[PDB]
RNA sequence: CGCGGGGUGGAGCAGCCCGGUAGCUCGUCGGGCACAUAACCCGAAGGUCGUCGGUUCAAAUCCGGCCCCCGCAACCA
RNA sequence: AAUCCCCCGUGCCCAUAGCGGCGUGGAACCACCCGUUCCCAUUCCGAACACGGAAGUGAAACGCGCCAGCGCCGAUGGUACUGGGCGGGCGACCGCCUGGGAGAGUAGGUCGGUGCGGGGGAU
RNA sequence: GAGAGCGCAAGGGUAGAAGGGGGCCUGACUGCGAGGCCUGCAAGCCGAGCAGGGGCGAAAGCCGGGCCUAGUGAACCGGUGGU
RNA sequence: AAAUGUU
């Protein structure tokens, strides 16, 4: 969960449509609904992905974080300068794959990403491949 | 001496013709120029070797001018972006054939370890350095004459092809090799 | 910083943008563009101030031209 | 070519070496 | 990607913007002293010269006089040609400067 | 201003002056150059102050 | 998170008004006198100035980061 | 000249004009080339710039000629976005009517187009 | 295909070069200005061309401070030089 | 002027 070497450290908000077609593993939990997705979420299904499975499983994760957070802090009367950043997100808009799984098939592999997909705010579905197009 | 190895050269090449083409002569392998660097790097100090070590290698060949900007300001020693570094010299037609021949035949062999002056892989692919030499050992002069003599540089070119084409070129003219 | 808001600073702007644009008969002295740095190299008689202001230099209309790879031109020709 | 600054080599060639027989060099240690 | 004539395409350029003058451009090869009158804002030549079309030989250099002195009598043959100029190639010496002295005797006021 | 000067130049026959900068320490030789006065010759100048 | 001061031998300190050059006090070791100690008398070793880069013919000394030590207040799970 | 074809100077379109691979030119033109006093010049060198000129040669450089592997421009058909109208949503946000309508990708494209003036060939 | 450099911050720009090196010199000057961009006033900015007298160039030509945008503050009251 | 010594 580094991030380092940063370019600025200060930024705003604002977005509404969004894309990036399904993947290509197994089976991908794809989203519906656009929401904020903190960097503790992601760990926490990591973690709960991984443990169900068989003390072997296999990930691949495909959201990572950029977008920095601010708080201003517990009691504070409104306008100064908004700062104090903090552990912070990414953006999933209506449709891109998240947490693509190992490749075993079996409602084994099936079931953790319903439990997975039971915290996350979001609302999820459930896929897998015949799709096959070209890109670069 | 100068005409005496010029006949050499161009009676041994046109006896060593047959082995390539016979077509197009003026299109074949040639000589060109000799750039003697001194490199010494020593004068971040006074300039005082500016002058001193100007008088033996342009009194050796022709005069000895200051290519010796440094381009740069690294650490080490606060050089100063510019004084003076290189020491260049360059050889065209004339002082080229003294000074090849002066230092191939009458005088090398005041070196020690004797293999000639080549390892046998210089590993150019265009023009073909060379060159192995410690300064001030026999070029005309009187057995100290400086102190703290610095070593010196040779880069022949020439307009071959192959790595054989300077190979067979410059071992046929002479050059001892093997190491 | 120290542990604040250290901001606010700015700056009233120049405007420097194309005044006399295709078309529209100038008069010589006039002001065709107002520029930072040359985005619009000078054609025949159109001469280039201190700071890269473009002026015209007899009487004509503006005409805008380009070159493709050295460059977009301007220049005025002479009216009738 | 700047013909004052150049070293002189007029005769700089033509001699023996200044006395070569004792410069050990010609028939000096290099052969097989 | 351009191999050191770029003194030629600098030069000739900043002479271009006067366009209130006409240019003479001369070549100097071996048997080739040539030169062209240029009329620069139509792109055509005005008149042309010669160096072997006018024979004029010898195994010389006075034939580059020998140009311009055509020249002179060339231009004001049509006479309208009072302002004009001249460039060339590289440095200007002997060979490429004979053709202004020639052109010094018609009166074309360089 | 700490180590530049306001200096200001008059002549070898005359009045007064031309008014310039300079900047004592690189330079310290007392200048002198050449224009043109109200009198119409192109003479030459010196710092004088 | 904060307010200002400092990084020099084993420890404590001058040298930083303004560019050239490293010193003092305690303290460790070795030889002295004395029946053996204490005290006293001679001599020697122990660094570059926290850490990395810039400016000049020349940085302990002027500039920028990085990290430590001195004191004041409010609080998280 | 005042009908066509190779060469040599100048301009404009402006990489669908370039890089890379192999052949093909001197009878005429051109460049390497031979020398170094003056005409000149090289932080040193006639390597560049300049001078006086047979040979030898077209190998290097330059022009026509070919081959799409690298580059370079690139349709039709769709979709996103939206000028102007109406709707549904607690909240992030969505739907339909009417005019416009991209970017990436696919089939494919080319190893340029063109004037002005001189010297020769068909007379 | 310029991705280096240009005294100091970032953006624009530039090798058909404002970038690096030598040759000679002070236009980092004086009856002076048609015409404009900006603007509540006051301020700021660019400027072809005549006349005087001069530098570099064989000529064509260019020069009234610096590649450009920051380094500055109205009046009143006083000081020193000429008219 | 100038100290101490049973382990």
């Amino acid at each position: 969960r580094m991030k380092y070497r940063k370019q600025q450290r200060g930024r705003l908000k604002g977005a509404t449509k969004g894309g990036d077609y399904v993947a290509f593993g197994d089976y991908g939990l794809v989203a519906l609904e656009p929401a904020w997705i903190t960097a503790q979420q992601i760990e926490a299904a990591r973690v709960a992905m991984v443990r169900h499975f068989r003390r072997g499983g296999k990930i691949f994760i495909r959201i990572f974080p950029d977008k920095p957070y601010t708080k201003k802090p517990l009691e504070v009367r409104m306008g100064k300068g908004k700062g104090n950043v903090e552990g912070y997100v990414a953006v999933v808009k209506p449709g891109r794959v998240m947490f693509e799984v190992a490749g075993v098939t079996e409602e084994q592999a099936m079931e953790a990403l319903r439990i997975a997909g039971h915290k996350l705010p979001i609302k999820t579905k459930i896929v897998r491949r015949d799709a096959y197009d070209e890109a670069q | 001496d100068v005409a005496l190895k010029r006949k050499y050269y161009e009676e041994v090449r046109p006896e060593l013709i047959r082995r390539f083409g016979y077509q197009n002569v003026w299109e074949v392998p040639r000589l060109e120029k000799v750039v003697i660097n001194q490199g010494l790097g020593e004068a971040k100090e006074d300039a005082r070797i500016l002058e001193k070590a100007a008088q033996e290698l342009a009194l050796i060949t022709g005069q000895k001018p200051a290519v010796t900007r440094a381009k740069k300001s690294i650490s080490n020693f606060k050089l100063r972006k510019g004084m003076p570094i290189g020491l260049r010299v360059t050889l065209r037609r004339d002082r080229m054939w003294i000074f090849l021949e002066k230092l191939l035949n009458v005088a090398l062999p005041r070196i020690r370890d004797f293999r000639g002056l080549n390892p046998n892989s210089f590993d150019g692919r265009g023009n073909y350095n060379l060159g192995l030499r410690e300064q001030l050992i026999f070029p005309e002069i009187t057995y100290d004459m400086v102190d703290a003599l610095r070593g010196m540089d040779i880069a022949v070119v020439t307009t071959a092809e192959t790595d054989e084409e300077a190979r067979a070129l410059l071992e046929l003219l002479g050059f001892p090799f093997r190491k | 910083g120290l542990g604040s808001t250290r901001n606010g600073r700015d700056s009233q702007a120049k405007r420097l943008g194309v005044k006399r644009y295709e078309g529209q008969v100038v008069r010589a002295g006039n002001i065709l563009v107002r520029q930072r740095g040359t985005r619009f190299k000078p054609g025949k008689n159109v001469g280039m101030g201190r700071d890269f202001t473009l002026f015209a230099l007899v009487d004509g209309v503006v005409e805008f031209q380009d070159r493709g790879r050295l460059g977009r031109y301007v220049h005025v020709r002479p009216l009738a | 070519m700047k013909e004052g600054i150049h070293p002189k080599l007029v005769p700089a060639r033509i001699i023996c070496g200044c006395g070569n027989v004792i410069e050990t060099y010609s028939t000096k240690p290099e052969i097989y | 990607r351009l191999t050191a004539y770029e003194r030629r395409k600098f030069r000739v350029r900043n002479r271009i913007k006067r366009t209130g003058r006409l240019r003479l451009s001369v070549f100097r090869s071996l048997k080739h002293i040539y030169a062209q009158i240029i009329d620069d804002e139509k792109g055509v030549t005005l008149v042309s010269a010669s160096s072997l079309a006018l024979k004029l030989k010898g195994n010389k250099t006075e034939v580059a006089r020998q140009v311009g002195r055509a020249l002179a009598e060339k231009a004001l043959a049509l006479g309208i040609k009072q302002v004009a100029f001249d460039r060339g190639p590289y440095k200007y010496h002997g060979r490429v400067k004979a053709l202004a002295e020639g052109a010094r005797e018609g009166g074309l006021e360089f | 201003v700490r180590l530049k000067l306001l200096l200001e130049c008059t002549e070898c026959k005359r009045r007064n002056y031309a008014t310039e900068k300079n900047k004592r320490n690189t330079p310290n030789k007392l200048e002198l150059r050449k224009y043109c006065p109200w009198c119409r010759k192109h003479t030459v100048h010196r710092e004088v102050k």
